[PDB]
């Protein structure tokens, strides 16, 4: 049931529904990436991949993993056109809150500031709804590592281990009997899960070079990527 | 049908419309035939009026000492335009205490038109400019488009039907380039007297040329100073 | 007309022993009556042909066809993603189809991934709306 | 200034009727249930909070999102839009507080707010909230419960419901819940009324439930969230 | 019908329209590659012949916008020039607030935030231009970027664009990105621009090459072609 | 096959085109007597006609080349009588959105207003004047560009 | 398909201004001539019923002292722009102690001519009649509402025009005297004219270098008027 | 539109082919046409050029002596008690057409017939009045 | 972006305002208000909207807003709609008093309201206020004066009103009843109970369903009386008295 603009613009179906924000749902779908989002104790893995049409891709330029603060890394789906805008806005706002309040932010506040944000596109109509998908970790004090997502419906979201966008709806449901049972979750183990839901999904088995995998433990609770020679031996060590 | 409502609507073919809409305006201006030699410049333009009492409207106007311009379609725009281009030329002459060379002049120019070529709500300027000037490396001449695209040439034409007059120009233009002012002139109204129909003139006043030089200032010749000009010509064969 | 396959497979009869095989373009039309288990007890999506099938798929049409000694599927495999198992062949097709064009006897691979390339993304510019519902 | 169209996009129909506004009522029904009674000492609002996976947690984002230590508030509808206003009338009531330096009336809150978001409604260029809301809060000994709707009207219910079968659910309000009972009853009827809508699974975490006392409002947690529901009702 | 005339404006598909018409505008004109050796950065740009038309040299789509950066540029030209002069600008509060050469990455990524930013508004429009970003220097090395219509940042080895793409780009497989050096690097694809682009659509043309490098000590500069005149001498050969 | 069922009244020749497809699907002798198909828009197109048997060559077929242009309606015109004084550059690149049909259209011009003229003979001159005629369309006046 | 009001024509042009040329041909028709002695401009007041006030309405206002002008088609159109070229040649007398020439005036309101737009509304379809006495005697100028200007001896605008150009040439010739032009208007209004001829259908507006201002008063066209 | 038929743009060009008919080439016959509705800004201005072309005709609203003659036209027939006045009765109507002034004395004869009485009273009119009046007003 | 405008700011080809008249549609739903000439006073009454009795009545007058010491209003259209409206025209009222230290009269009150509300008429397509909302009040030159809000910036002010297309049989009672210079307040309550004994839907008139607000003017106090339902309901029986006195007749 649609009358007027409201194809055109946003606003309230006859029904309720809005059209626009649920086109750019389906956004992420003309990037053809995944991304799983896994958090363990003490611990929290994100694993994602990328394509290489070409021999001439840089892995270094084209690399899906982006780096907002020293402590705490994130990933984006879809087109990366989009995605790269948000970076920036996310980076200024950690600025800001260290200028600000003197202290680092718990990445929980960021998503929400980020999502009044997607609000506002969400509400002009004469602006672009920017329907990348943003996702997010992070450290708490005493409250061991934390797991955001956020999507271009202006909220904010987080949770232990979650999965969204093109087959990550099959990688859910294989998450969900992974996690319990009773299965606790160490640094090995959240690890060695990554690669189990995306070979499930796809059962491609591939060179870690195309695959980058972000984590975050304290031990050093600075973000690190890691590098494809331990990747491997991850890898190597999943399959006996 | 609809997607040429806006400037901003990008065509299914990705050809916006409403520059190519102004190029007919400038088809539909009188036929101007600039061309420069190694040397000294020679730009050439028609008058056209509605009626036979009404003095023929003058399109070659001066801005700078060594910057003379042709004009067709739209004389509003034009003249905004124009407005502009004295500002650039006694800018520098103030600051700098220079001129500028037309080169990085136009890039102005093209970069003022830019704005109502992509913002919503504004139109293109139809312009039929050609450019004629004097830096350290000799003259130069340029042209203007609604889509803010100048091409450095040593001759151009635009204007009704004057495409046919480039026909005369590609054989002539390269050994016009020895020339000195004096034929240089015949042969810039050459161009225009295949563009008019050959059973009428091409009189003294329907006309408007003019030269320039390193070493000449542009000086508008009409009326009575074309008559040297066009004194010892052939006329056209049947 | 549906109410004859209908009725028949909501019998009053055994159709055990006989088997039936139905297809579409798109789930769409088929009703909750086909949908529903019964007269469609079982549904098998086809999906993509995975690189690792599309190598697969590729070995079994170079056999008939004659190339150089030198050959390397791998190329092919890489450059030619989201194909369908019939492009592929229409794509191998076309890399032969285009070496007549050449008239060598014997054609190498080089001539082959110059045609598949470039021909199988034209494929791509032509493959609007290929997406398809559940 | 946006280019600053602002051009109202709600006509009048021929009735007289709003055709956006009436819509996010539709959204509004399409929402999540949350009930809430005014009896006695204070109010006591239930919310409902359903995962739709097993992964997730809700010991992160709260539905309640109280104002004032004072002053509590759920909603219904769509989040995003619920957010906004959140953080609007958490500037809203500082004003108030920094003039009088006084705690300010819940009434305030709803006239300042709901005159902003009609404003909103009549904005051009922007569509109305979806969001219906409920607030509470003690002032003055007399507790207080209004409800708030997309086109800005405000009202004052003993015991009102909205989202799915919030006209079912009020006519139970109505019998079940009158006169004024204690905060324990509140809690009680609260339950019960939303266990009519709610699935065959109910924990501490698919619901919560706020409390208003005239001490000012209190956020339950889980535990005895739980605690008094276990043995629903 | 109607969706694809604004840009904000999403369309059934989950894209914008607008986008996807002004990348084939970039197509259609003529092609402009790019290709990078170790030591240094080679740019070309592929001038056709109409008429005459006017004389040589003349609007060249090889722009220099900083010391080290230089634009070779596809699609409308007006526009390119417009976002050359952004850049120049950028580059000037760079070298204006901090003193020293902009590193190529932050360059085109503050050029790709303003191209993602035009398509986020009905009022202007997804610019019709895609072109070459590529630089050396001793404490930096040799980097080449891509940029599209749509605002994506990336960089490869080696990149085509124009009417012939694909076909441009096929045989730089065949070339050696590290071993040959640059002065190998211009005849190597001189020769090939010279071979593709037949000569049936487009009777005559002209072709332009640039380079920056240490060899021109980090001076970005269109290589002399009275100088070596390395082109036709090698390209006229070619044929056979 | 448009989008929503039911029904599309060529529902019945999209059944009788699939059957032709599952006639290159399930029967190999379909490989012999080549069919040719052409459309004037790709814009309704059945994403199953992709196949060696079904659709396979594609081509794109823009506005005709200048120089195409030229040599198109000088074939056309080859029958009739022509003063052997043309540019042909001329109408070459005074040529844009034209159609190879458009010449024709503008060689009949050319002898439309020869009647008139008298000529037994077409001249340079009436071509461009008769592609000035028909396009671009009309007509209004020339007026505010002085 | 009405794009945004400022947008060109597919053939093309402004479509407003395209469509602002025909209001010119429901207003008056006025008919001026340049002389060497001076410059007559005539206009028909076209007067609907006599509830109408001769005064009223007036055609032609002096912009400034030595300039004159007349409107066209619509009057409240042209009031905008008459009262406030009078003061651009005022300020131009006081920056240069010298008055503004009858040129001069034409670039001041084609600078003006189109200034519609949205952001950064509807252009004034009123065409111009300059006259006045510059430097070089006496000149009729014609403006036009897309704001191209051409010098034209006599010129005639409103309805009529199309017609009264026509009789314009045949009569028309450079020995022109005034007092000879002042009785050629009059021929051609009394055929374009429904209204018998009075003093308070037409009025004249004349200047000369010489005799001055004039401007004009009364009782001396109703000696033209017998003058028939 | 009834039952199942479409479309809005079909509905259009039935109505334009009955412009061509109406139009017409190539018949000189009448049948004389006649048009009339309630909103004539509908219609497209395509239909005026072939017809009609020479009159058209509005219909105002009526005045005080208007609304007087037509209750005189009306209750002719009618017979009325001495106390009816005709001018209250049209003072107190505002824009109200014949029927209107019709359906009122028609309810008050039907409510005369429950007394059975052939002559209305003012009472017994002004009561039936107030019934059209309200209907007018309840909704 | 010039497509997305509905335009409803421009008139109508017809001669009527497009956007005011389905605007005046809107008052005769809703609310329904009265008004009557009342000698040493003033009267008014509405009915409530939502007649539910789980409701809390904390808020007092609801229907009836008092701008001023001197003069109330009541509403009828959409509540916060208004609520916009009656702070606005407070503080024109009490920058009024701030600045001249002096009771506003309700002649230029009303009609600076009036001027804001054609304001959003004439320009940038804003949605017009749909509420029409009476006037009562007292000064020293004119004493007690009767005025109306209308949508199309035009006031609205009688004697009487009508309040809402509900009321319009209450104007052709009211024409029956006509009187001038009777009070009496009384009466005209009897008189205006009996208006929704008739032409309201809701029968018995239920004392909880309509507030009674009147205003006596006291010197300089100008009392403003609001009841209680208590005494209305034997008020209400009185007026059924006069009724069931009235069938007597017959
Ligand atoms: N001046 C008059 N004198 C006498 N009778 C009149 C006068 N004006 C109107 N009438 C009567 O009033 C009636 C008005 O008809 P009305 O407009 O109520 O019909 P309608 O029900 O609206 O028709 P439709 O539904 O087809 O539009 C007419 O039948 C006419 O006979």
């Amino acid at each position: 049931s649609s009358a007027g603009f409201d194809r055109h613009i946003t606003i309230f179906s006859p029904e309720g529904r809005l059209y626009q924000v649920e086109y750019a749902f389906k956004a992420i779908n003309q990037g053809g990436l995944t991304s799983v989002a896994v958090r363990g104790k003490d611990c929290a893995v994100i694993v994602t991949q990328k394509k290489v049409p070409d021999k001439l891709l840089d892995s270094s330029t084209v690399t899906h993993l982006f780096k907002i603060t020293e402590n705490i890394g994130c990933v984006m789906t879809g087109m990366t056109a989009d995605s790269r805008s948000q970076v920036q806005r996310a980076r200024y706002e950690a600025a800001n809150w260290k200028y600000k309040y003197g202290y680092e932010i718990p990445v929980d506040m960021l998503c929400k500031r980020i999502a009044d944000i997607s609000q506002v596109y969400t509400q002009n109509a004469e602006m672009r709804p920017l329907g990348c998908c943003m996702i997010l970790i992070g450290i708490d004090e005493e409250q061991g590592p934390q797991v955001y997502k956020c999507d271009p419906a202006g909220y904010y979201c987080g949770f232990k281990a979650t999965a969204a966008g093109v087959k990550q709806t099959e990688s859910t449901s294989f998450l969900e009997k992974k996690v319990k049972k009773k299965f606790d979750w160490t640094f090995e183990q959240t690890v060695e899960t990554a690669i189990t839901c995306l070979s499930t999904v796809l059962s491609i088995d591939f060179k870690p070079s195309e695959i980058e995998v972000g984590v975050v433990t304290v031990e050093n609770p600075k973000f690190r990527i890691l590098t494809e020679a331990e990747i491997d031996a991850h890898l190597v060590a999943l399959a006996e | 049908n609809q997607y040429d409502n806006d400037v901003t609507v990008w065509s299914p073919q990705g050809r916006i419309h409403q520059i190519e809409y102004a190029m007919e305006a400038v088809k539909q201006g009188s036929a101007t035939v600039g061309l420069k030699s190694k040397t000294h410049a020679v730009l050439v333009a028609l008058k056209r009026a509605q009626s036979e009492l009404a003095a023929h409207q003058k399109k070659i106007l001066h801005v700078d000492n060594h910057i003379g311009i042709s004009i067709a379609g739209l004389t509003a725009d034009a003249r905004l335009l124009c407005n502009f281009m004295r500002q650039e030329c006694l800018d520098s002459r103030f600051v700098f205490d220079r001129p500028l060379p037309v080169s990085r002049l136009v890039s102005l120019i093209g970069s003022k038109t830019q704005i109502p070529t992509q913002r919503y709500g504004r139109r293109p300027y139809g312009v039929g400019l050609l450019i004629a000037g004097y830096d350290d490396m000799g003259p130069h001449i340029f042209q203007t488009c609604p889509s803010a695209n100048y091409f450095d040439c040593r001759a151009m034409s635009i204007g009704a039907r004057s495409q046919s007059a480039r026909t005369y120009l590609e054989r002539h233009m390269s050994e016009f380039m020895e020339c000195n002012l004096n034929e240089l002139v015949k042969h810039g109204l050459r161009a225009l007297r295949e563009t008019l129909p050959a059973e009428q003139d091409l009189t003294t006043k329907n006309v408007s040329i003019g030269i320039v030089g390193k070493d000449l200032e542009f000086t508008i010749y009409d009326d009575d100073d074309v008559s040297p000009f066009l004194e010892g010509l052939e006329e056209r064969p049947q | 007309t549906l109410m004859e396959l209908l009725n028949q497979m909501d019998g009053f009869d055994t159709l055990h022993r006989v088997k039936m095989i139905m297809a579409t373009n798109r789930p769409d039309t088929l009703d909750p009556a086909l949908l529903r288990p019964g007269r469609l007890d079982r549904k098998i999506h086809i999906d993509l042909p995975n690189e690792q099938a599309r190598l697969d798929i590729l070995k079994i049409h170079a056999g008939p066809i004659t190339k150089h000694g030198e050959i390397d599927y791998e190329a092919i495999v890489k450059l030619s993603d989201g194909f369908n198992g019939a492009d592929l062949r229409n794509v191998c097709t076309e890399a032969g189809m285009f070496a007549i064009r050449a008239d060598h006897d014997f054609v190498v691979q080089e001539d082959f991934m110059k045609a598949v390339r470039k021909v199988a993304d034209s494929k791509k510019l032509e493959s609007k709306l290929d997406y398809k519902p559940v | 200034a946006e280019r600053g169209y602002s051009f109202s996009l709600t006509t009048f129909s021929p009735s007289g009727k709003l055709v956006q506004i009436e819509y996010a009522l539709a959204a509004v029904a399409g929402g999540a249930p949350s009930v809430g009674i005014k009896a006695a000492n204070g109010v006591v609002l239930a919310t409902e909070k359903k995962q739709k996976s097993i992964l997730y947690d809700e010991r992160s984002v709260h539905k309640v999102e109280p104002i004032t230590k004072h002053i509590g508030l759920v909603y219904s509808g769509m989040g995003p839009d619920y957010r906004v206003l959140v953080h609007r009338a958490r500037k809203l009531a500082q004003q108030y507080y920094l003039v009088y330096q006084e705690p300010i009336p819940t009434a305030q809150l709803v006239q300042r707010v709901a005159s902003v978001m009609q404003e909103y409604t009549q904005s051009g260029g922007v569509r109305p909230f979806g969001v219906s809301l409920l607030i509470c809060g003690w002032n003055e000994g007399r507790p207080y419960l209004f409800q708030s709707d997309p086109s800005g009207a405000y009202f004052a219910w003993k015991a009102t419901a909205m989202g799915k079968n919030y006209v079912n659910g009020k006519t139970f309000l109505e019998k079940r819940y009158n006169e004024d009972l204690e905060l324990e009853d509140a809690i009680h009827t609260a339950i019960l009324t939303l266990k009519e809508s709610f699935e065959g699974q109910m924990t501490e975490d698919n619901i919560e439930v706020g409390i208003c006392n005239e001490a000012g409002f209190r956020r339950l947690t889980p535990t005895e969230v739980k605690d008094y529901l276990a043995a629903i009702a | 019908t109607g969706y694809d005339l604004s840009a904000s404006t999403f369309s059934p598909d989950g894209r914008v329209f607008q986008v996807e018409y002004a990348m084939k505008a970039v197509e259609n004109s003529s092609t402009a590659i790019g290709i990078r050796c170790k030591d240094g950065v080679v740019f070309g740009v592929e001038k056709l012949v109409l008429s005459k038309l006017y004389e040589e040299g003349s609007n060249k789509r090889l722009f220099n916008v900083d010391r080290h950066v230089g634009m070779a540029v596809a699609g409308l030209l007006a526009d390119a020039r417009s976002l050359a002069d952004i850049a120049r600008e950028e580059a000037s509060n760079f070298r204006s607030n901090f003193g020293y050469n902009i590193p190529l990455k932050h360059l085109a990524d503050r050029v790709a935030m303003y191209v993602h930013a035009y398509t986020l508004y009905s009022a202007v429009r997804p610019f019709g231009c895609s072109f070459m970003l590529g630089s050396y220097s001793v404490n930096d090395g040799a980097q080449l970027y891509m940029i599209d219509p749509s605002g994506v940042s990336y960089g490869y080895w080696g990149c085509a664009i124009g009417k012939a793409r694909q076909a441009a780009k096929t045989e730089i497989e065949k070339l050696q990105m590290k071993e040959m050096t640059c002065r190998d690097i211009v005849k190597e694809v001189a020769k090939i621009i010279y071979i593709v682009h037949d000569e049936v659509k487009d009777k005559a043309f002209e072709l332009e090459l640039s380079w920056v490098g240490e060899l021109t000590n980090g001076r970005h500069e269109i290589v002399p072609k009275d100088i070596r005149e390395e082109a036709e001498k090698y390209a006229k050969e070619s044929l056979k | 096959k448009r989008f929503d069922s039911e029904k599309a009244g060529d529902r019945e020749v999209q059944r009788t085109m699939l059957e032709l497809l599952n006639q290159l699907d399930g029967f190999q002798p379909n490989t012999q007597v080549k069919v040719i198909a052409a459309t004037n828009r790709v814009d309704i197109l059945d994403p199953a006609l992709l196949r060696s048997g079904r659709l396979d060559r594609k081509i794109e077929f823009p506005m005709p080349n200048e120089e195409a242009r030229a040599r198109i309606m000088q074939i056309h015109s080859r029958k009739m009588n022509v003063s052997p004084d043309v540019n042909y550059e001329e109408l070459a690149r005074c040529t844009d959105d034209f159609n190879g049909a458009q010449c024709k259209a503008v060689c009949v011009e050319a002898g439309m207003i020869a009647l008139r003229r008298g000529a037994t003979e077409l001249t340079h001159e009436d071509y461009m004047e008769g592609i000035l005629e028909v396009q671009a369309k009309k007509k209004a006046n020339l007026q505010y560009y002085a | 398909y009405d794009r945004g009001v400022n947008t060109f024509s597919p053939e093309g042009r402004l479509f407003q201004v395209e469509y602002a040329i025909e209001a010119i041909k429901l207003g008056s028709t006025a008919i001026g001539i340049q002389t060497s002695e001076g410059v007559c401009l005539a206009v028909e007041k076209r007067i609907t019923s006599p509830l109408m006030e001769p005064s009223s309405i007036e055609k032609i206002v002096e912009i400034d002292a030595h300039i004159g002008c007349a409107m066209s088609g619509l009057i409240a159109d042209a009031k905008t722009l008459i009262d406030k070229a009078r003061v651009e040649t005022q300020n131009h007398w006081f920056t240069y102690n010298e008055t503004m020439t009858v040129e001069s005036v034409t670039q001041a309101v084609s600078n003006l001519a189109l200034q519609f737009g949205e952001e950064d509304s509807r252009p004034f379809g009123v065409a111009l009649l300059f006259g006045g006495v510059d430097e070089k005697g006496p000149q009729l100028f014609h403006m036009d509402p897309s704001g191209t200007f051409v010098q034209c001896d006599a010129r005639a605008i409103g309805s009529a025009s199309e017609g009264a150009q026509s009789s314009l040439q045949e009569v028309y010739h450079k020995s022109m005297t005034l007092k000879e032009a002042i009785k050629s208007s009059l021929i051609i209004l009394k055929q374009v004219m429904e209204e018998k001829l009075n003093a308070t259908n037409i009025e004249l507006a004349t200047v000369q270098p010489g005799q001055n201002f004039h401007m004009f008063t009364k009782e001396e066209l109703e000696e033209v008027i017998k003058d028939i | 539109y009834d039952s199942n038929s479409g479309g809005e743009r079909e509905i259009q060009r039935t109505m334009l082919e009955l412009l061509n008919q109406l139009d017409g080439f190539d018949s000189r016959g009448d049948v004389k046409v006649i048009m009339a509705t309630n909103r004539i800004e509908t219609l497209d201005p395509a239909l005026i050029r072939p017809g009609r072309i020479d009159r058209k005709i509005e219909f105002p609203l009526p005045d005080e002596k208007t609304k007087k003659r037509i209750f005189q036209i009306h209750t002719s027939r009618m017979t009325l008690a001495d106390d009816v006045t005709l001018d209250d009765l049209i003072m107190a109507k505002d824009d109200l057409s014949g029927a209107d002034i019709k359906a009122i004395c028609t309810e008050a004869g039907l409510m005369a017939l429950r007394e059975r009485r052939m002559k209305v009273t003012n009472e017994d009119f002004k009561k039936s009045k107030e019934n059209v009046l309200y209907k007018k007003q309840e909704g | 972006s010039r497509r997305y405008d509905s335009r409803t700011t421009i008139f109508s080809p017809e001669g009527r305002l497009y956007q005011v008249e389905y605007a005046m549609e809107a008052i005769g739903h809703a609310g329904t208000c009265l008004g009557i000439l009342a000698n040493d006073g003033v009267l008014l009454a509405a009915e409530r909207r939502n007649i539910h009795k789980l409701l809390d009545e904390v808020f007092f007058s609801e229907k009836i807003y008092k701008l001023n010491e001197d003069m109330a209003c009541s509403v009828a259209g959409i509540t916060s709609d208004a609520n916009v409206l009656t702070n606005e025209l407070r503080l024109i009222a009490q920058r009024y008093l701030l600045q001249y230290q002096e009771p506003i009269p309700c002649e230029q009150l009303v009609t600076a309201l009036c001027d804001i509300k054609q304001a959003y008429t004439q320009f940038g397509g804003k949605r017009p206020f749909g509420v029409s909302l009476l006037y009562i009040g007292w000064d020293k030159h004119y004493g007690f004066q009767l005025y109306q809000s209308d949508p199309s910036g035009n006031y609205g002010g009688w004697k009487a009103t009508c309040i809402g297309n509900n009321s319009a049989a209450a104007v052709s009672m009211l024409k029956q009843d006509y009187k001038e210079g009777e009070m009496t307040l009384k009466s005209a309550l009897a008189l205006a109970i009996k208006v929704l004994n008739k032409t309201m839907d809701v029968s018995k008139l239920s004392a909880e369903k309509v507030e009674i607000a009147t205003l006596t003017r006291e010197n300089g106090k100008t009392v403003i009386r609001v009841l209680k339902q208590k005494e209305v309901e034997q008020l209400i029986k009185k007026h059924e008295e006069e009724e069931a006195k009235a069938e007597r007749e017959k």
